[PDB]
């Protein structure tokens, strides 16, 4: 038997930014945002409006408004969120 | 003279009585001064010379002649005093004796020379030429050592080296540092020591890190050390990164329960001097699978937009051995963990069962292997302890070594020739990269130059990075035309073009 | 003659000297005539390898996306672009030298801009040298293929800037914001100039996606750039006790 006890990690972050896609769920921004892929028929598949901020960002409304209740900066740049459209 | 002309004349012809007192008692035997001034510098006579110089500069073109002598003398100098060194302290001891040239000429000219800026000049030209002592059509040794100089006296060591003394050994080492003329190789080679010992803990202080930074920085530019002090802000922001996935985990719905005290060094990939090389798919054991996991999950949770690539060779850890009673706690690297976890899946394993259970590369794990058994962790039950088809070896139960904490692995300084070469092949590929845009940019300006204007004008530009070859711009404009960028004139070859 | 030149694009090298010849009689025949010296060989030959060639690139451009990704299907574009350019000078006449090569491009770059355009992002994105001087090389040529990798380079300039010039240290934010637009400008005005031909196109490309980070300002509140690059200024035309010297100024 033998036990890990510690295991000190080196890990390398990379954007991963892909075409017309929610950065939060990673998936597609005109799909459904994955916080309402769940309970689907709860779900009436039209309040996942796609938010954009001034910086040319686009998000789930849901998403972006999840990631506001916990820090008031852009994930993609480390800048403060402006909602211009919906 | 001058008394006289003071006593006797009009304030309007001082100057010019003193300059035909100069101008045919100095300057027309100036070849004997220009004669003996060889020998009245390399000889260093203090008074002699500073009357020397002051003859000359009172001669308008006297002094230039002294300007080369005395950066001859500084050039031999410089390199008797460099070409001695040994292997034993070779860092320390060049960068040493060239602060001590360099400080004794300074207080020489400053102290019975006057201080001109002209003989600062040539003193800087003379230790330009000095440290970047070329052995012949093979190395260039600078770069190398001051990054290795850096190293040394940064590193966390017990030999006793107190803050003050670091620091101020630094505010020292730039004035050698500013003439080195090849600092894209210095760049590359502080960045991977950097990446090596903030990852492995060697640092002494993150101040002592942070404050070499800076000089870097002021020395050259916030272009030079933007790598540099992405890396240090990635390792002081490693702390606030634990502390924020330790509470994403105790406020998660579950107890995930990783076993493991798991500390992520999640470093930015385009800032560190790190990558993929080894391309081997390691297969991450169970214990550690659900931490990374767990971390993939809040790295996509509290980050976005970011991918993580994990390092297999840059990441350690302690495990326990209790299966023997456990005499002590192993640090030991991630490569070595997934076969003592394969040993703990069965006693008796092959390297079969290695490569299905760790899915890696044959020479990393034959790596593994030999690193294991040189410091006798493991046996092997075969006839020969090296490599071959079956290789069948199980538990040593004859280590009895007295360190509770024993730690298997070294590779904490590594610096393979293998690795040095890509290091330079890198700075080579650099390189190529500024003289194809210093190129492309003074041809979009002018469209028309010539050969000898164009070769001068890109060492003007790139004089304070590097000092180009004719081959490697050649070679830019080659891969210009390979992508149908250049063209040399239609009307003669000399000329070039545009696409 | 359209069928040992299209055995030439399969590999082999048939007679060079006999298709060029042959094709040089359409228009020797010709040089009696006033008008139109090339009205045959635009007919009897020109017409039919313009189809032929068109018929042929369509399929090859189809064939090369089944088994290639958009990294290497440049790659292979090009080999086959520089190929053509070199194939109908030893074979055609000089005057259907552009003709064959831009109904080429038609034919590959052209016919496949959505396929190109779609991978444009992840080109740019990633900042892939090599693959960034074929996107461009590609594209140059087709009339509607850069504005849409003009638009992803200042997306990418805009976004690199937005993030460099980000949580700035108070201590040093003067000298911290200027020195990162000036490493985002740096950066992309030589990656332009080695990649992207240093095109004028995308320089306004860089321009314009620095101007918005530079002018980019907090919620309800206002731009302090012009404040920032006041004091940059202020805090090195002060008597410098620390280093800056008179040369670094300047
Ligand atoms: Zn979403
Ligand atoms: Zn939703
Ligand atoms: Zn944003």
């Amino acid at each position: 038997r033998f036990e890990v006890k510690k295991w000190n990690a080196v890990a390398l972050w990379a954007w991963d930014i892909v075409v017309d896609n929610c950065a939060i769920c990673r998936n597609h921004i005109m799909d459904l945002c994955i916080e309402c892929q769940a309970n689907q028929a709860s779900a009436t598949s039209e309040e996942c409006t796609v938010a954009w901020g001034v910086c040319n960002h686009a998000f789930h409304f849901h998403c972006i408004s999840r990631w506001l209740k916990t820090r008031q900066v852009c994930p993609l740049d480390n800048r403060e969120w402006e909602f211009q459209k919906y | 003279e001058e008394i006289r002309c003071r006593k006797y004349l009009h304030p309007s012809s001082y100057t010019k009585v003193i300059h035909e007192c100069q101008q045919r008692m100095v300057a027309d035997h100036l070849q004997f001064l220009h004669a003996e001034c060889h020998n009245i510098i390399r000889q260093e006579k203090k008074n002699d010379m500073a009357n020397m110089y002051v003859l000359l500069r009172a001669v308008s073109t006297g002094l230039p002649h002294m300007i080369q002598e005395l950066q001859n003398h500084i050039h031999d100098e410089g390199l008797r005093a460099t070409s001695n060194l040994t292997q034993e302290n070779m860092p320390t001891l060049f960068v040493e004796s060239v602060l001590e040239v360099h400080g004794k000429f300074v207080q020489l000219i400053n102290t019975v020379l006057n201080g001109d800026q002209h003989f600062m000049s040539a003193l800087d030209k003379a230790l330009t030429s000095v440290v970047n002592y070329r052995e012949p059509k093979s190395v260039c040794k600078a770069p190398e050592l001051l990054a290795k100089y850096c190293d040394n006296l940064l590193k966390k060591s017990a030999k006793g080296m107190t803050e003050n003394e670091v620091e101020d050994r630094l505010t020292s080492f730039i004035t050698v540092f500013k003439y080195i003329d090849d600092k894209d190789v210095f760049q590359k080679f502080y960045a991977r020591m950097l990446a090596k010992r903030l990852i492995h803990g060697l640092s002494m202080s993150m101040d002592s890190e942070e404050a070499m930074i800076n000089k870097l920085k002021q020395a050259c530019g916030y272009e030079f050390t933007s790598k540099l002090h992405r890396m240090y802000t990635d390792m002081s922001v490693s702390a606030d990164l634990n502390n924020k996935f330790n509470n994403f985990i105790k406020n998660q719905d579950t107890v995930i329960d990783l076993g493991i005290s798991f500390q992520i060094y999640v470093l930015q990939a385009g800032a560190w001097p790190l990558t993929q090389a080894p391309s081997s798919t390691f297969a991450i054991p169970q214990e550690l699978e659900k931490s990374v996991q767990m971390f993939e999950l809040f790295y996509s949770q509290h980050f976005s937009g970011r991918k993580l690539t994990w390092l297999h060779y840059l990441c350690t850890g302690e495990v326990k051995m209790n299966y023997l009673g456990k005499p002590y706690v192993a640090m030991v690297t991630t490569y070595q963990m997934a076969v003592l976890l394969a040993f703990n899946n069965s006693e008796t394993v092959s390297y079969k069962e290695l490569q299905d259970s760790t899915q890696m590369n044959e020479k990393e794990l034959t790596k593994t292997i030999k690193s294991l058994l040189d410091v006798k962790m493991i046996n092997h039950d075969s006839e020969k302890e090296d490599i071959d088809a079956e290789s069948s070896f199980s538990l040593n139960m004859n280590f009895s070594s007295k360190r509770t904490k024993f730690k298997i692995t070294t590779s904490m300084q590594k610096d393979t020739p293998q690795e040095m070469e890509q290091t330079r092949s890198a700075v080579d590929e650099d390189r190529k990269m500024y003289l194809q845009a210093a190129i492309v940019r003074i041809m979009k300006a002018r469209k028309v130059l010539r050969h000898n204007a164009l070769i001068q004008e890109v060492i003007s530009q790139s004089r304070a990075r590097f000092n180009p070859s004719i081959s490697m711009i050649k070679k830019c404009i080659e891969v210009l035309i390979d992508k149908q960028y250049i063209e040399r004139s239609q009307a003669s070859a000399d000329e070039y073009s545009y696409v | 003659l359209l069928r040992e030149i299209k055995n030439d694009r399969g590999g082999e090298d048939p007679n060079q000297k006999v298709i060029h010849g042959v094709i040089n009689s359409f228009v020797h025949v010709e040089q009696y005539k006033k008008k139109f010296p090339l009205k045959f060989y635009q007919e009897i030959f020109e017409s039919p390898f313009l189809t032929e060639t068109g018929e042929y690139y369509k399929q090859e451009a189809s064939n090369l996306l089944q088994e290639s990704n958009c990294s290497q299907y440049m790659e292979k574009v090009l080999g086959r672009l520089k190929d053509e350019e070199i194939r109908c000078r030893k074979y055609l006449h000089p005057s259907s030298y552009t003709k064959v090569i831009h109904e080429c491009q038609q034919r590959m770059v052209a016919d496949h801009l959505q396929f190109l355009h779609a991978e444009c992002h992840n080109i740019i994105r990633q900042e892939k040298k090599n693959d960034m001087a074929n996107m461009y090389v590609l594209l140059r040529a087709v009339s509607t293929g850069l504005p849409h990798m003009i638009q992803e380079l200042q997306n990418h300039i805009h976004d690199e800037g937005l993030r460099a010039t980000s949580n700035l240290t108070q201590e040093n934010m003067p000298t911290l914001f200027v020195e990162s637009v000036l490493e985002v400008h740096g950066k992309f005005v030589q990656l332009i100039n080695t990649v992207l031909n240093g095109d004028q196109h995308f320089m306004s490309a860089l321009d314009k996606a620095l101007t918005s980070v530079v002018n980019y300002r907090e919620p309800k509140s206002v731009c302090k750039a012009p404040e920032l690059l006041a004091k940059y200024c202020d805090n090195l035309l002060k008597k410098s006790a620390k280093g800056m010297t008179e040369n670094e100024v300047e």
